[PDB]
């Protein structure tokens, strides 16, 4: 069999950049006759099916943008991005087809932007939760960047970081910004025996937090 | 128009079996080698088999991975291709595309179309339906403009949930985050922005569907959360 692989494992640049990205294969998929080697590449964006980007090594799919090359023979390749675009966000794979197909690991291309503020909202428990006992409190951080970011709970004043767990989207295709969620949950009995909730988003675009709350009492 | 359409998937138990089919339209289905690839979640692409075109003979031929225990089919009267798989484990938890391999060496290569995949899931755990939530505003307004709604989809098994807004009218200001597995039961949310002056004088429904419970929830957002 042969080993394919794909180096590096994820790579990030600014829109407008160009990029690089390698695959090697374990032996040659040159064939001696035809002269050719049986490599592609495909992209697959996230969330969605690959796309047939490149064949033979370094022919481009018709409809493909002239952005994507690819390159090589043998056993080593490369797929070059001139001037990467936000929509670029994606794995891309390489795939021998010299002897059945076999894929590599992917080389997972991130995108690098200015830094975004988020916007928070708060969500109290809906009605229809508190019929089944439970009591999540939603709050979501929409459209920022880096992705890194702190939330912090509040009920009452006091810290909350029981039951609380944060979820990030992948990074948008089109603004190549971050929205993450983070979800309290507690129990009809417990929610009901406080009043303020609060979920404080600390973020690098300041120093001072994003605070939203609402009472509960007030509801 | 080439399309491919999986179906099939669902939740199995360790060591059950299951088949898979591929409706194709639009290309002359017999000229064609067709092959099945997977993909973990999170994981990389695993290519699995393929059955050879009509001048080939319509041979089969399998990845080292699951050569004995999967098997590949295809019914050229009716245009559509199988995947059998037998003795399932955890490890085979995957979404499976069909796609449309070569036509012939000389021509070109590459897999140039791929159907949207289904999932299969291996567990010992059990289908359970999600109860979804719609999120409107507490009762405080703030500095008004734009409105962001949203529904909590909990409890349910296995995955995915598939949630949209007004049927995917509501595209682009939509965030649906990943689900998150707790004891045997995932949870997700998805959030929807709208200009104020359309919610809630205009109608704002998020679409739920969970596959594998044969399962589809409309929630619209009613005002007056809190
Ligand atoms: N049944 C086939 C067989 O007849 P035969 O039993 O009488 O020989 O072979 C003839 C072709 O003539 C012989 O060619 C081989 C050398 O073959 C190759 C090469 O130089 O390597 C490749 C041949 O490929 C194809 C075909 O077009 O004929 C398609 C191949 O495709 C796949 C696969 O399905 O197996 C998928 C593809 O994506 C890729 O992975 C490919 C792989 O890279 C090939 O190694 O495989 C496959 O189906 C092969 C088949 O396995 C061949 O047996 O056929 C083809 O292009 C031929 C040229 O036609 C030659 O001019 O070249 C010679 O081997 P040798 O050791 O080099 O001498 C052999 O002696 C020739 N008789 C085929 O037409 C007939 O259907
Ligand atoms: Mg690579
Ligand atoms: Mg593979
Ligand atoms: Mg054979």
């Amino acid at each position: 069999d042969i080993v394919m692989s794909q180096f590096p494992s994820s790579l990030a640049v600014s829109a407008g950049e160009k990029v690089t990205m390698s695959c090697k294969s374990s032996q040659s998929l040159l064939n001696s006759r035809t002269r050719k080697s049986y490599l592609a590449w495909y992209q697959q964006k996230p969330g969605q099916f690959p796309k047939l980007l490149i064949y033979w090594a370094a022919t481009r799919e018709s409809g493909v943008p002239d952005r994507f090359t690819g390159s090589g023979s043998g056993t080593d390749f490369t797929l070059t991005i001139s001037s990467v675009q936000a929509e670029d966000l994606a794995v891309y794979y390489c795939k021998q087809s010299y002897n059945l197909r076999t894929f590599g690991g992917g080389t997972k291309l991130e995108i690098k932007r200015a830094d975004a503020a988020p916007t928070v909202s708060i969500f109290p428990p809906s009605s229809e939760q508190l019929t089944s006992g439970g009591a999540s409190v939603v709050c979501f951080l929409n459209n920022f960047y880096p992705k890194d970011i702190n939330v912090k709970w509040k009920i009452d004043g006091s810290e909350r970081q029981n039951g609380v767990l944060n979820s990030w989207t992948d990074q948008d295709s089109k603004d190549s910004t971050y929205s993450m969620s983070s979800t309290l949950t507690l129990t009809k009995d417990e929610y009901e025996r406080h009043n303020s909730y609060t979920c404080e988003a600390t973020h690098k675009t300041s120093t001072s937090p994003i605070v939203k709350s609402f009472n509960r009492n007030e509801c | 128009e080439v399309i491919l359409v999986e179906s099939g998937g669902g939740l199995v138990q360790p060591g059950g079996s299951l088949r898979l089919s591929c409706s194709t339209s639009g290309f002359t289905f017999t000229d064609y080698y067709m092959s099945w690839v997977r993909q973990p979640p999170g994981k990389a692409l695993e290519w699995l088999g393929f059955i050879r075109n009509k001048p080939k003979g319509y041979t089969t031929e399998y990845s080292a991975s699951v050569k004995g225990r999967f098997t590949i089919s295809r019914d050229n009267s009716q245009s559509i291709l199988y995947l059998q798989m037998n003795t399932l484990r955890a490890e085979d938890s995957a979404t499976y595309y069909c796609v449309r391999d070569i036509y012939s060496f000389g021509s070109r290569d590459g897999m140039d179309y791929w159907g949207q995949g289904t999932s299969v899931t291996v567990s010992s755990a059990k289908t359970t339906p999600p109860s979804v939530y719609p999120l409107a505003p507490g009762s405080a307004a703030q500095t008004n403009s734009m409105v962001t709604l949203g529904c909590l989809v909990k409890g349910y098994f296995p995955e995915p949930v598939t949630v949209t807004w007004n049927s995917g009218s509501l595209s682009s200001g939509v965030h649906t985050f990943p689900a998150v597995l707790q004891s045997d039961l995932y949870t997700l949310s998805s959030s929807v922005t709208v200009p104020s002056s359309t919610w809630p004088s205009e109608t704002v429904t998020c679409n739920v569907a969970h596959p594998a419970s044969s399962t589809k929830v409309d929630k619209k957002i009613v005002p007056r959360d809190c």
